[PDB]
């Protein structure tokens, strides 16, 4: 092949669910706003590792996770998102 | 006194019939990864200034 | 001709490329003696599992929550981020390479649902340039009508991405008014509500506003009510935030931002102009108070 | 043949600077296009315009948020595009100048974030 | 013998008859009049993110059988004639190559007019493998 | 179950102890196919903790592995060693006593 | 009836009536009623197993 | 003679914005003479102005002179001294149109 | 430089620093806990192995308890002091499958269960939504509405349950899309429902749950799958529910009380969830270690001994399936 | 010959440098994974973990999700993205429609 | 969310901390000085 100028810059590592979006004005770095607002190069290394047992839990959304009703069935919760186990 | 091969007996179990620490347990054990240079394979907890 | 990069002339600029094939340095192959049989040109895919492709015929291996046989014991985190058939190998047996025979079958993608067919969505375009504080950032990207709550009056869907932060202050930008409803004698035993709404009042007093006095209101029930907190937005829709046995001011003061953050989304999705959040004097103390915690630690 | 239209018109960002024909013709003058927050649009703009061929001989997507293009007083220095006239074959340089900013960075940083 | 070479000259004969048991149930169907090949589900998840915020790829192959007798009777086709006259090239081009001389600006001291299409040292020296979506050279 | 139980149990009856007319010449025993090894206990950290040793005819080649590594190559090596303990426990003299069981 | 309701009521029983949490129902409403320790499904954090005084 | 730590400069923050009303702001416009800077550095925090201001290449507030003609001036608390160099990054004359359209100061 | 051990199949050259972070200090598999460890768990924990009739451990480990032994502890402990409106609703509840079955003869125990609370705490939604839950598994579509109608005439403003079993009502007793919609409007009318989508996506969504749900005598839906685990002991005590062992699923009878005295007296602390609290809740560096009774086995402790009860009569005849 | 001597150690073989980045089972959950994390759900994938179909089967925490609008949008917008910029989004086309058996592979064709 | 994570992270490590502290400080003389102040303290 030959030297192209994609191979020049590396790109983040950020994950799918950690990612903001997908678009070409988003793929770049997240403090890189900030860098440029500040008009100043941020050369911070090694920011955070994951964990040594990184656990999460399911996030619901932003209206439904506050406004979710009390709504059962005969031993179920029901959400027009999820089910659940009711005691 | 040695009876078993190193996965049933173990080491310090050879002075089982003296009375003391040798009947505990030790805390630090040496065994596993690299071999000491004076073959040190365990070591029981600090009696003060003393260390078996 | 057309001319383009060489190694002669990255060597007339002045650099020269590492030797491949004719070194008398390490060629960097560990597998030349320690790895047996067939070999594939991927390098370095058996070197943690010590430099050798032996026992390969087992199943089962030691493993942690997340690996090998874990897939038949429930594990609340993985029961939902991991996939009972993505389990492999635990430890260093990582699947750095895997070959297998047979006809690969290749299940077709999921599919969107709750989108009708023949809908054309309006797309957002994400960008840096906006600054993340604001709930367009938060906002679906992808947005079709049969997503837009019309019952409220909103022109496009609500966010479906709340912010990740643990409120200390209250933001009174977004809120017509607070009334806070206290009983005025003082309960026998030690009463955590009645504590929890009095700090809440006063944070509500020490809020971020130019003057948060004009919006904030104490009212005192000599009908033994209990101590309530009633929230009236721009719109007039009103917000009770219940005050529960073991709540705290901090606990009171995250329900009540969460649910600006939302009133607000659903503010801007109707269409009604909402005054930005911006520098100010209580940001200026603010600073003050995290210099001071700076320099203490 | 559209795929391969297109894959060169994208490769044209790939291609190098040294190899480029800025200076093919004799005459040249310059001109201001004006300040812009997102230089990305004019660039657009740029491209698709009728007079200039879709294939660019170079193409720099400026993107100020990468480590490597960040207007610093001392910036990375400029963002480069080669366009050809489609009837004079006449040549058009876009440069975006991202080292003209006059402003020195916050002395500490923690605060300028917290503001 | 040992205990391990015991073991061994034990178990590969009934490691080889386990292997068997498992090949009836493929030639169950073969039997029924419908031969069906091995279906093995293709691979979504092979691209992750470690601890440290590093790009890992899973490399799985499926091998065809049917692809297999297929090269075992067929010819291959006619060399391309650049794929045996070109030669190998002997060294490795950096992804990167560090340039240091642009005759862009009028003044050639003056860093701040560098055009960002070259590429700095630090890329010269850290991109030693292709970008992080990308896996071929 | 936990493995040397299993160990002893497997060898009862395959040394053929388990049988009254049982000759210590006469090599005589069941067959037992053990399955499930993979599901095999240690009670504790006795995994990480209990150790397998052998040494070669070289000076140094000693090795020092756990339950855990014995395990991660092959589980039934873990089940082997075990019985080969269980049945050199009284047929350890001869070859043919220690290897037909 | 709403005399018999307000009279065997109770003022905490009537403030987390219609209180529902991020979690969905709240725990003392759901396990409110036990028949049994058995049957409750215990589901309380490491983090929150601890309890003041 | 004694080797001291320079003082921790006062924040800007209180000059951008003050919770208390300030009376008298004073600025200090190219005072080349150490002595005399001093000298004015003593007098006006005997005053007890709110705020002294040095611009325009005024002598180094830490110069041996002005230390010698301020006797302790730099030590206390009460009278803020604060250096606007346009040369750092702050813009002076946009600092003292801000305490003016803040503190309505003539 | 060593002159033997090079089997790097079993002696890897590689470093201790590097096997550190390899070596399974927090093991899951294969086990650490026999079989024989089980009953002592068990027994120790404090739980008694009731017939069949009365509970067993299902599929999930879960304790499901019989309708039948439900109701019969209903009316064993109607007059008691601890007795309350969530444990009719509860037994209403219980009784359900058995009135979607057989409707003729469970409706009668319905409406004594709802006579006892209108007598003892009166008119109530839970009481109201659980008998309207009934009828509509009940194909009763007209006492649905009566109910409907009774709880909008004492005042019991009708919440998003009781939209829902309309909603469940009309559909299983096959009311069309129409009908299901007009109580869901209702319902948004009302604010009972809150609904953040276009209306006609939301009662999409919930009619979807709803054909997932199905009933009973179903053939497709969740509540049509009759397939009980049907064991006295649950055959892992040492299952989590959570993320470390001490989050696990089968705890002590302290531990309980101390949970039920939470759920009162920190009810406060479930309205608010922070990125804090749950990454504060990551074990990653919480005490996993080996405590005595790993190696000695669970604290023996006598189990319920039943030496008082009647002998069977019917040791015979098997127990059915509760419903 | 085999070699089985005392070595030379002028030759200064490096594998520090031959170790790949270091990669555990268990974080291959769907909070490391690059692209949208796609459950197999037997014949067809997914977004979501699989529900028992068994209700008595579900545990007292667990969350049975049939509709997630942030894992829905986000995948929608990545391939509607991947399908609408093919040039701007190619390296991302190696997730689906994967090299097929037969060809020369640069890391498996020996 | 980043201050809460670092946060979480430095009270787990503290937790850790402790933990391993109270071992460290399980001497035979420091145990007893423990003891000593602990019995001077109740009594």
């Amino acid at each position: 092949l030959s030297v192209r100028t994609e191979d020049f810059f590396s790109k983040e590592a950020i994950s799918h669910a950690r990612r903001v979006s997908w678009a070409p004005h988003t793929t770049e770095k997240k403090q890189g706003a900030f860098a440029k607002l500040a008009r100043s190069n941020f050369g911070d290394p090694l920011p955070s590792s994951f964990a040594q047992e990184p656990y999460f839990e399911e996030e619901i959304e932003a209206h439904r996770k506050h406004h979710r009703p009390d709504v059962y069935i005969y031993k179920y919760n029901v959400s027009p998102t999820h089910f659940s186990l009711r005691e | 006194v040695q009876t078993g091969s190193p996965t049933h007996q173990r080491e310090y179990e050879r002075f089982h019939h003296l009375p003391g620490d040798v009947r505990t347990r030790p805390q630090f054990d040496f065994t596993f990864g690299e071999t000491r240079a004076d073959r040190v394979m365990f070591a029981w907890r600090k009696r003060g200034d003393l260390q078996l | 001709p057309p001319k383009h990069y060489s190694v002669e002339s990255l060597r007339t600029v002045g650099l020269l490329p590492a030797q491949l094939a004719l070194s008398r340095k390490p060629r960097l192959r560990p597998h030349v003696g320690n790895l047996k049989g067939l070999v594939y040109p991927l390098p370095y895919y058996a070197m943690w599992r010590g430099n050798h492709n032996k026992y390969t015929y087992n199943k089962s291996t030691v493993c942690l929550w997340g690996e090998g046989d874990t897939r038949s014991m429930y594990h609340q985190h993985y029961a939902h981020a991991k996939c009972p058939t993505d389990y492999g190998r635990g430890g260093r047996e990582f699947e750095y390479l895997t070959v297998k025979r047979g006809k690969m079958l290749q299940k077709p993608l999921p599919r969107v649902q709750y989108v009708a067919e023949g809908s054309k969505p309006v797309w957002l375009f994400k960008s840096w340039h906006t600054p993340l504080s604001s709930p367009s950032m938060w906002e679906r990207e992808v947005q079709y009508a049969e997503h837009t709550p019309e019952h409220i009056g909103a022109k496009r869907p609500l966010a479906v991405v709340a912010p990740r932060t643990m409120h200390r202050y209250l933001f009174l930008m977004h809120m017509e008014k607070v009334t806070i409803t206290v009983s005025p004698l003082l309960f026998g035993y030690g009463h955590t509500i009645q504590k929890a709404v009095l700090d809440f009042y006063r944070r509500a007093i020490s809020a971020r506003s130019p003057f948060p006095k004009d919006k904030v209101f104490l009212f005192y029930a000599i009908d033994h009510i209990t101590p309530r907190i009633e929230v009236t937005w721009l719109d007039g829709t009103s917000y009770v935030p219940p005050v529960l046995e073991g709540a705290s001011s901090q606990d009171l003061i995250q329900m009540v931002m969460e649910e600006a953050w939302l009133a607000a989304d659903r503010m801007a999705a109707e269409g009604r102009v909402l005054n930005p959040l911006a520098i100010d004097d209580y940001k200026w103390d603010q600073l003050v108070v995290f210099k001071k915690v700076r320099d203490k630690e | 043949e559209g795929d391969i239209l297109r894959y060169m018109a994208y490769d044209a960002r790939n291609a190098q600077f040294a190899f480029a024909p800025i200076r093919e013709f004799p005459n040249q003058q310059e001109f201001f296009l004006g300040e812009h927050d997102d230089p990305e649009k004019l660039m657009e703009h740029v491209d698709l315009c009728p007079l200039l061929f879709a294939i660019p001989h170079m193409r720099t997507v400026v993107d100020l948020h990468a480590e490597h293009m960040i207007p610093t007083i001392a910036g990375p220095g400029v963002a480069t595009s080669l366009y050809r006239c489609i009837y004079s074959k006449a040549l058009l340089f876009v440069q975006v100048h991202l080292s003209s900013e006059v402003k020195l960075p916050p002395q500490d940083p923690e605060a300028f974030k917290f503001m | 013998d040992s205990f391990k070479e015991h073991y061994h000259r034990v178990h590969l004969p009934r490691r080889l008859a386990l292997q068997r048991y498992a090949r009836q149930q493929s030639l169950r169907n073969a039997a029924k009049g419908n031969v069906k090949a091995e279906e093995v589900p293709y691979k979504y998840n092979r691209w992750w993110v470690n601890e440290e915020h590093e790009f890992v790829h899973q490399y799985a192959f499926v091998e065809d059988p049917e692809v297999t007798k297929a090269k075992r009777e067929t010819l291959p086709p006619v060399t391309r004639e650049n794929i045996w006259k070109e030669p190998q090239q002997t060294f490795f081009l950096p992804f990167a190559p560090y340039v240091r001389v642009v005759d862009y600006p009028k003044d050639p001291d003056a860093k701040f007019l560098k055009p960002v299409n070259i590429p700095r040292w630090k890329d010269y020296m850290q991109r030693t493998k292709p970008v992080i979506p990308r896996t071929w050279y | 179950e936990q493995l040397p139980r299993v160990a002893a149990v497997a060898a009862q009856y395959i040394t053929g102890q388990h049988r009254p007319d049982f000759t210590p010449g006469m090599i005589t025993g069941d067959h037992v196919v053990i399955v499930n090894i993979k599901d095999v206990v240690m009670v504790g950290d006795q995994w990480i903790r209990v150790p397998i040793t052998w040494q070669t005819a070289y000076p140094g080649g000693k090795y020092r592995i756990r339950l855990t590594d014995m395990y991660e190559r092959d589980p039934c090596m873990l089940m082997w060693w075990f019985l080969k303990d269980e049945v050199n426990r009284h047929f350890v003299r001869k070859l043919k006593t220690r290897i037909a069981p | 009836q709403r005399q018999i309701a307000e009279y065997t009521t109770d003022p905490p029983e009537r403030i987390m009536a219609g209180v529902t949490g991020e979690k969905g129902p709240l725990r003392a409403r759901v396990s409110g009623a036990r028949l049994g320790l058995q049957r409750t499904p215990a589901r309380i954090p490491w983090t929150m197993q601890g309890l003041h005084r | 003679i004694g080797d001291f730590d320079i003082p921790k400069p006062p924040p800007k923050e209180s000059l951008i914005a003050n919770k208390q009303r300030f009376d008298r702001v004073l600025v200090l416009d190219n005072v080349d003479d150490p002595g005399l800077l001093g000298t004015v550095l003593r007098t006006a925090a005997g005053f007890h102005y709110d705020a002294v201001i040095a611009t325009n290449h005024c002598a180094d507030l830490y110069d041996h002179r002005v230390i010698r003609a301020a006797r302790g001036a730099h030590f206390q608390k009460a009278v803020p001294i604060y250096t606007l160099k346009e040369e750092d990054g702050d813009n002076v004359y946009g600092m003292l149109n801000h305490i003016l359209q803040r503190n309505d100061l003539s | 430089t060593r002159r033997g051990g090079k089997n790097l199949a079993w002696r890897p050259k590689m470093s201790e620093r590097t096997l550190e972070q390899f070596v399974p200090l927090h093991l899951a598999f294969p086990r650490r806990h026999p079989n024989s460890w089980q009953e002592r768990q068990f027994h120790l924990l404090g739980y008694v192995k009731w017939p069949k009739e009365i509970g067993f451990y299902n599929a999930g480990d879960n304790f499901e308890l019989t309708p039948q032994a439900a109701y019969r502890i209903y009316k064993q402990n109607c007059d008691e002091t601890f007795w309350t409106r969530l444990h009719n609703e509860k037994t209403i509840i219980h009784l359900l499958p058995l009135v979607e079955q057989d409707p003729g003869t469970n409706m009668v125990l319905v409406d004594d269960i709802f006579r006892h609370h209108l007598k003892r705490f009166g008119a109530d939604h839970y009481i109201y939504n659980a008998v309207m839950q009934a009828a509509a598994f009940a194909k009763d579509f007209p006492r649905c509405e009566q109910l409907l109608a009774e709880m909008r005439g004492l005042g019991l403003e009708p919440n998003a349950q009781s939209y829902v079993n309309m909603m469940l009502g009309a559909r299983l007793t096959g009311k069309p899309r129409d009908q299901a919609e007009a109580f869901f409007r209702e319902g948004i009318k009302t604010g009972a429902i809150s609904a953040v989508m276009r209306l006609d996506t939301e009662f999409q969504m919930w009619m979807n749950q709803l054909e997932r749900l199905g009933s009973f005598k179903a053939k497709v839906g969740y509540l049509s799958v009759n397939e009980e685990g049907a064991s006295p002991m649950p055959r892992d005590m040492w299952a989590l529910w959570g993320w470390h062992r001490t989050e696990a699923k089968f705890i002590s009878r302290k531990q309980m009380i101390s949970e039920q005295v939470q759920n009162r007296v920190r009810s406060g602390k479930e309205l608010v969830g922070t990125v804090y609290q749950k990454a504060r809740r990551q074990p990653w560096a919480k005490y996993n270690g080996m405590f005595p009774y790993d190696y000695n086995g669970p604290a023996r402790r006598p189990a319920a001994s039943f030496v008082d009860a009647p002998t069977p009569t019917h040791n015979a005849e098997v127990c059915g399936t509760a419903y | 010959r085999s070699g089985s001597g005392p070595g030379d150690k002028r030759i200064r073989t490096d594998w520090y440098r031959c170790y790949p980045s270091l990669m555990r089972e268990k974080d291959r959950d769907m909070y490391h994974c690059y692209y949208p994390y796609l459950f197999d759900h037997g014949d067809k994938m997914s977004l979501y973990p699989k529900i028992p179909e068994n209700p008595r089967e579900w545990q007292p925490e667990q969350l049975q999700t049939t509709y997630d609008a942030i894992r829905e949008d986000k995948y929608d917008a990545f391939i509607r993205l991947r399908e609408k910029f093919p040039e701007l989004y190619q390296d991302t086309r190696a997730w689906d429609n994967p090299p097929p058996f037969g060809e020369f592979n640069m890391f498996y064709s020996v | 969310e980043e201050e809460q994570v670092e946060k979480a992270r430095l009270d787990n490590e503290l937790m850790r901390w402790r933990r391993l502290q109270r071992a460290q400080g399980s001497d035979y003389d420091h145990w007893m000085e423990a003891e000593t102040r602990r019995i001077q303290e109740m009594a």
